[PDB]
RNA sequence: GCCCGUCGCUAGUACCGAUUGAAUGGCUUAGUGAGGCCUCAGGAUCUGCUUAGAGAUCAGAGCGGA
RNA sequence: GGACUUUUACUUUGAAAAAAUUAGAGUGUUCAAAGCAGGCGUAUUGCUCGAAUAUAUUAGCAUGGAAUAAUAGAAUAGGACG
RNA sequence: UAUCUGGUUGAUCCUGCCAGUAGUCAUAUGCUUGUCUCAAAGAUUAAGCCAUGCAUGUCUAAGUAUAAGCAAUUUAUACAGUGAAACUGCGAAUGGCUCAUUAAAUCAGUUAUCGUUUAUUUGAUAGUUCCUACAUGGUAUAACUGUGGUAAUUCUAGAGCUAAUACAUGCUUAAAAUCUCGACCCUUUGGAAGAGAUGUAUUUAUUAGAUAAAAAAUCAAGAUGAUUCAUAAUAACUUUUCGAAUCGCAUGGCCUUGUGCUGGCGAUGGUUCAUUCAAAUUUCUGCCCUAUCAACUUUCGAUGGUAGGAUAGUGGCCUACCAUGGUUUCAACGGGUAACGGGGAAUAAGGGUUCGAUUCCGGAGAGGGAGCCUGAGAAACGGCUACCA
């Protein structure tokens, strides 16, 4: 339609963000970035409709246009800058350390880390090739490039990066029973270990996972993000660990914790 | 201006279409550049995205390698002999891929007798060595020599001239030239 | 380009037009509680005409499933919530008979002059 | 079939070097590929002396998407044929069926022999003409 | 009141389309032609005004061209058409050579002289030794992960070796 | 008792119908063809590269650029 | 990893699947249509549940099923098996 | 939320339709109109026409300031603050409006790119350029000054100035290894100082990119379901792409005392690769009425093959040359639509029936047609060019 599209409409913008449907006609496009359109928080959703510091938009630019902020260790002023999966969003003043990690929902929960954990991230191999001068690389999901792989390093798995300098300090690999975050589907919030994947040669491998309570279910590969070995995760999971209760017992605990 | 799209065109059933919307920017189509010899011209395409194409119309020179001999000589291009597509390329002598030229063979007598010390057709020291050490190789072959004789060499451009810029091509070898040379006495 | 602010309708309307039976019975309802409209007659049996389809409906379905379990326990604790259920009464198959009276003596018009206070539902 | 070389230009596969100074016996070295997904490039493929730049062996052509089956209708058209593919299409109304079809055109190597009839398996292409874009990769019937 | 373009021949008018950097149109945007009329080259009858401009001068003084002069505007502003004003080379040094000009608050008489760009500073040294700098310490650096890299690679080697050398 | 068809009065709808009838909307043969674009050329003027001369920028000459 | 495999219909489960709208959980907008908010205390430095769930079919993709209905087969035996 | 009632007869039972009944995110209109909340609205007919105004502009410490501007703190004697105008850069390809066209089209769901372009954003990525200004190289304009035309417009002419991240040029860097050449010496089996070439991009040929289970004789000297993939090697090719003549803040080590070698933070650039925003084609299946549409398609591309041209790139997209093919009673092709498609709406036993110009996504268009300039992106219209009205 002869170019692209600055716009954003509200009522598009995907169902996660939880903007309502009245108050303004707009939902704000996020920037082209580290992660794509429809899984990433922009940070006037994050300042403002979560985290309650800024009123308007117009704080939203009064924060960010003081440093106020920085991502994955970079101040980032961009209103609408895309941050999304393992980012690590920082406030100096506050002391504040958040990373962005899913909900059992599907959303994007706040989530409070050390001051510590904050300097690193994973991000997981979306591809690994054989670059210009013989020089191997791997890229992330989040749009990092690095030099110099491990070589056992293969396309899927996960990886600890520096954040400090770009530096690969570890890797796990994708192998039967290990700690996994879906990233996709309905079953998106989900943990649970990999059981075994399916095939299928000619695209979309199936990877059958059982969380801690015993219970299975499926998705394809590619929302598959490897975060570590049977307990032992590499980051810290928000509470609910992603277990998925049924609106049964989600309904139980919720009148369960009652008693003023 | 000339557009490519499909919307035009019976569809497989025999049916016209009718017209919708227009014609587009990123349908488009331009004209041959349908290159001929002599007097190097060269204009510049904008083509999508930036991307300068480079639009070659009268080309004297190109790059022409020796397959078999690993070696490629800049030669002035002499005339087109055959082209598969349309014999009025030939006749006016249009440069094109697939076409059929005759180029020079000058060059590539300096260099294989300065490699070889052999002078197709009819003194010092490591000169001698390697001359020595180059045999049971120089055979060349009984269709490459006798070309060298009137001293043009059949070749066929690779290239793209309208398109890249060159117009490059490789000599006519082997099975090749045994099935041009068909052609070009079962023509003539 | 903006939202849609839905709405919808609390009401309906009776099929059939002039019928004695039911425009005695609409003024007794009409008269006991006070109301001005049959409409505000029309507005609770449209109330109950869509809580005896969900209770209807959660009853083909088998027993401890998982949708008639959590809804029906749901719409049940409702209903004995602004006391249109009895306690002794609420299994979901007597919210299938109920009636609209039921419904009617909970209002705060009601209400008012039920417990003193008004001696009149025209006072209240 | 048969004259190898007879078109206007020479048929010859891209980039597939025979020095005629190293003497040979084949007379004809030749490139092929596998298409992959179990499918078994035959020997016909293998031990031919056809160009083909659209055969998924020989050819240029990267063999990709959809896999689907039909029996083939039309052998007229040289190096391609078309396959009548049936299907059944329910009815909400009626809760039935009923019998729908549609014609593929598809690229047939040489490679193959095939007859009207013989059914044929076919997978998907980028597009190799104004019609077809499908390949013939195996021959499953007669 | 239409104008002249040099080189379109003809006593005549004739309209034309027209760019960017040719003369009689002042484009209004990016790429931009618009069509308009334009007056020949040759002069006639129809013209209300000629421009003339004197190559040699007359043997009688016009008084309000040859009696009279006009200050030029601006002087140079570059360091190098500085020193090609007053033949200076390299070694002058310009900072005295530029022009002043005084202009009053009307009891503070002041002074302004322009600026320069591509002059040479010791913030322009600064820079390119900067640059240099950076493209060294890069490339050896570059090297530094070559070899380390290197040595993972034949260290792995003399664990497939020594792998190979267990069973 | 029912009830048919011509004929008579008034009102309406459609129909056939000389007008080689008429209009709108779309395709189109033949013929003519604006304009931009590409391309063969053109060169109002305005520089370059080169070479030789003189005095510590002006006669003269080649090969290309806008 | 090598070598080969008669084809389908039906049916099962699963994945992938915009929001809004539909069904529907929760919440005293004072009711209500709505909204997705809100609810709790040193109300003097915070505390916290949410913002679910269902339907989402015809075709494509992945899986269980082998009833029902088709299809193929070995008779001039060039049939199978080795 | 599974209901009927009135009307053909003297009466009867049927058939059967008319009437009655209720709902409508369904328009109009008549009558009547107090409050709170919510809030559609020139779609329908005429994508028919338009007065006037407004709707696209933009500056950070950080490309260009001699305003003959404004502030004067006198502390900038190259300039400094502020700052019109103008240049430069970027945007005007989004938004908004409307539904004419459009019936295998669009659109939906599902695929494809081993078939392409892609500003920006994010991650990376550059020691290789020739006595030569590198302490840094060119003259060429706006604004401005001034002289002018024309009834008239965002019309501009002739003259005189002066800038750059504009234009146009043009230097530069460590060690090493490999390649051909080869002055000499000396006969072997043979060995050599020293000369040149090797960044990246572009163009072409050729080679490497292994891997169903195994051993001998002689002649010559990493990835994928899959690839001609990634990547690298050889010989060349090039009106030679890129490799910083740019900016702001701080001023420090280092002194064998100098403008002296070094040197902090970050702005804008720059080539490729990836990422992201996209884009463009594309697989499978699904659209209303119609035979008073039965054959359709190949003037003149119809279906295919070969080659080229072209495109960003697949491709009858287009051109040559060759074949005679492609659709069809499973409804082709033609006609129609008060036809944009979908999310969805209305009607609630179930199956259906009817609608969707309209708040969201996809598409189409800016009176009609066609053409193209700019650009990453427009076949743009609050851009141009032409024709018709
Ligand atoms: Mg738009
Ligand atoms: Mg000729
Ligand atoms: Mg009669
Ligand atoms: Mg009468
Ligand atoms: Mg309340
Ligand atoms: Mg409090
Ligand atoms: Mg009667
Ligand atoms: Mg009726
Ligand atoms: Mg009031
Ligand atoms: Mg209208
Ligand atoms: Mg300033
Ligand atoms: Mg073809
Ligand atoms: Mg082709
Ligand atoms: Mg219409
Ligand atoms: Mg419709
Ligand atoms: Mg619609
Ligand atoms: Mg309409
Ligand atoms: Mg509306
Ligand atoms: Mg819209
Ligand atoms: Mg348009
Ligand atoms: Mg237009
Ligand atoms: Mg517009
Ligand atoms: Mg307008």
């Amino acid at each position: 339609a002869r170019g692209p599209k600055k716009h954003l409409k509200r009522l598009a913008a995907p169902h996660h963000w939880l903007l309502d449907k009245l108050s303004g006609c707009y939902a704000p496009r996020p920037s082209a970035g580290p992660h794509k359109l429809r899984e990433s928080l922009p940070l006037i959703v994050f300042l403002r409709n979560r985290l309650k510091y800024a009123l308007n938009g117009r704080e939203v630019k009064a924060i960010l246009m003081q440093r106020h902020v920085k991502v994955d260790g970079k101040v980032r002023t961009d209103t609408t800058y895309p941050a999304g999966f393992m980012d690590v969003i920082t406030l100096d003043a506050t002391n504040e350390n958040f990373r962005l990690v899913y909900d059992v929902k599907g959303r994007f929960a706040v989530h409070r880390i050390t001051d510590e954990e904050a300097s690193y991230k994973l991000g997981k191999v979306k591809k690994v090739q054989l670059g210009k001068k013989g020089v191997p690389y791997v890229v992330t999901h989040d749009g990092r490039t690095i030099r110099y792989p491990d070589p056992n390093i293969k396309v899927n798995d996960t990886v600890k990066i520096d954040l400090a300098s770009g530096k690969i300090t570890d890797f796990i690999k994708f192998d039967a029973g290990k700690l996994v975050y879906v990233t996709g589907g309905r079953n998106l919030g989900r943990i649970g270990t990999i059981v075994h994947k399916e095939r299928h040669d000619g695209g979309f491998d199936l990877v059958h996972i059982k969380d801690s309570l015993d219970n299975t279910f499926v998705t394809r590969l590619n929302n598959v993000f490897v975060i570590g070995e049977q307990g032992k995760p590499y980051i810290s999971l928000p509470k609910g660990k992603g277990i998925k209760l049924s609106i049964a017992e989600e309904r139980d605990r919720r009148r369960a914790q009652q008693g003023l | 201006g000339i557009s490519r799209d499909s919307r035009h065109k019976r569809s497989a059933t025999g049916a016209k279409r009718a017209q919708f919307r227009k014609k587009r920017k990123f349908e488009l189509g331009r004209q041959p550049a349908n290159t001929k010899i002599g007097a190097k011209r060269i204009h510049s395409v904008r083509t999508r995205g930036g991307n300068k194409k480079y639009r070659a119309l009268r080309i004297e020179t190109g790059n022409f390698s020796w397959a078999s001999e690993g070696i490629s000589k800049k030669t002035r291009i002499a005339g087109v002999v055959y082209h598969p597509s349309n014999n009025e390329l030939v006749r006016t002598n249009t440069l094109t891929k697939a076409a059929i030229v005759q180029i020079d063979a000058t060059p590539f007598r300096q260099w294989f007798e300065a490699h070889y010390g052999q002078t197709l057709g009819k003194k010092s020291k490591n000169a001698e060595r390697k001359w020595a050490a180059r045999a049971a190789s120089a055979k060349i072959e009984s269709s490459v020599e006798s070309q060298f004789s009137a001293g043009r060499l059949y070749a066929c451009i690779s290239s793209r001239p309208g398109q890249s810029g060159r117009c490059d091509g490789y000599i006519l070898e082997g099975e090749e030239l045994a099935f041009y040379l068909r052609r070009l006495t079962a023509k003539k | 380009p903006r939202a849609p602010r839905t709405y919808s309708k609390t009401y309906s309307t009776p099929k059939r037009p002039y019928e004695s039976s039911r425009l005695d019975a609409e003024l007794k309802l009409a008269g006991e509680f006070g109301l001005k409209n049959k409409k505000e007659i029309y507005r609770i049996s449209f109330q109950l005409s869509k809580i005896r389809r969900a209770a209807r409906d959660l009853l083909t379905r088998d027993e401890k499933d998982p949708k008639r379990l959590f809804e029906g326990n749901a719409l049940i604790r409702r209903l004995v919530r602004v006391g249109v259920l009895s306690e002794d009464k609420k299994k979901l198959d007597y919210v299938l008979a109920l009636k609209v009276e039921d419904f009617l003596e909970r209002r705060l018009q009601t209400q008012v002059y039920k417990l003193g206070l008004a001696k009149s539902v025209h006072h209240a | 079939e048969l004259t190898v070389q007879s078109e206007r230009a020479f048929q010859k596969q891209p980039h597939i070097f025979n020095n005629p100074k190293v003497k040979t016996s084949k007379r004809t070295k030749r490139w092929y590929k596998n298409a992959g997904l179990g499918f078994k490039t035959p020997k016909t493929a293998i031990e031919g002396s056809y160009i083909d730049k659209k055969c998924p062996f020989t050819g240029l052509v990267s063999i990709r998407g959809k896999i689907l089956t039909g029996t083939v209708v039309s052998t007229k058209m040289h190096r391609t044929i078309v396959i009548r593919r049936a299907y059944l299409h329910y009815i909400p109304k009626y809760n039935r069926y009923e019998k729908r079809h549609k014609n593929v055109p598809v690229h047939v190597s040489p490679a193959f022999r095939v007859q009207v009839g013989d059914i044929v398996t076919v997978g998907q292409c980028r597009p190799i003409s104004k019609t077809v874009r499908f390949n013939v990769v195996k021959v499953s019937a007669a | 009141g239409f104008p002249m373009k040099q080189g379109v021949l003809l006593p005549t008018r004739i309209k034309l389309l027209l760019t960017k950097n040719v003369s009689c149109y002042r484009p209004r945007r990016d790429g931009e032609r618009k069509r308009k009329s334009v007056r020949g080259a040759i002069v006639g009858p129809d013209l209300a005004v000629l421009a003339l401009v004197i190559v040699k001068k007359g043997e009688q003084e016009l008084e309000g061209l040859t009696d009279t002069t006009v200050p030029k505007r601006l002087g140079p502003k570059r360091a190098n058409n500085i020193r090609k004003f007053f033949g200076l080379s390299k070694e002058d040094d310009v900072r005295d050579f530029v022009i002043r000009r005084e202009v009053t608050k009307g009891e503070k008489t002041y002074t302004k002289a322009p600026k320069i760009q591509r002059l040479v500073t010791p913030q322009r040294l600064q820079r390119k030794r900067h640059q240099r700098a950076l493209k060294v310490r890069n490339a050896q650096a570059q090297r530094e992960a070559a070899a380390e890299y290197a040595q993972l690679l034949a260290k792995r080697l003399s664990e497939r070796k020594a792998e190979k050398a267990e069973i």
